[PDB]
């Protein structure tokens, strides 16, 4: 059972695939009612499976374009307003903007000289505590946060910018 | 800026 894209908690301007594999940022807000699992202000979206406990892996496929940004949330992720983009939220994310991939470390972003991505794998960690990137192609590392997580992890996926997009790919 | 929604 591959994952798929929880469309009850999307930002309702989210344009999720048929398929609920894909997201892209949609120019309209979709009539959707409002749920307190759904982002309501953040384009963010969640995957429908979380995880408590194991090691675990997914593939996201990237966009080559600025605007996206992926990895794990804590489920006490907030939902309601604009709240930011960091750790301390309980978001633990790389992104690619102004051409450059960082992993969303705060008070600061790291750079990451990791080349072009086309699809990241993705490996949880939730026995040690360890979110960690690698490019698919040579699985090269691309970063590691080191996290105790004290709660259910869910995939994470945010869109904040029109032309690019990411997909679970399985 | 454009970032500020993710």
């Amino acid at each position: 059972v591959e994952l798929t894209l929880d469309p009850d908690t999307a930002n309702p301007r989210l344009i999720l695939s048929l398929d609920l594999k894909g997201v892209r940022l949609g120019e309209r807000a979709q009539d959707l009612p409002n749920h307190p699992c759904r982002f309501d202000t953040n384009t963010r979206v969640l995957a429908s499976c979380g995880f408590s406990s194991g090691r675990h892996h997914w593939e996201v496929e990237v966009g080559s374009k600025d605007g996206w940004a992926f990895g794990v949330a804590r489920e006490s992720v907030r939902r309601k307003g604009l709240t930011p983009f960091t750790p301390e939220e309980g978001v633990w994310a790389l992104q690619l903007n102004g051409g450059q991939y960082w992993a969303v470390t705060s008070p600061e972003r790291s750079p990451l000289s990791c080349g072009h991505l086309s699809r990241v794998r993705v490996a949880l960690d939730l026995e040690v505590g360890a979110v960690s990137f690698y490019a698919v192609e040579d699985m090269r590392h691309l970063y590691t946060f080191r996290v105790n997580f004290q709660e259910r992890v869910f995939p994470l996926f945010s869109v904040c910018s029109t032309g690019t997009y990411l997909r679970i790919w399985p | 800026p454009h970032t500020v929604l993710q």
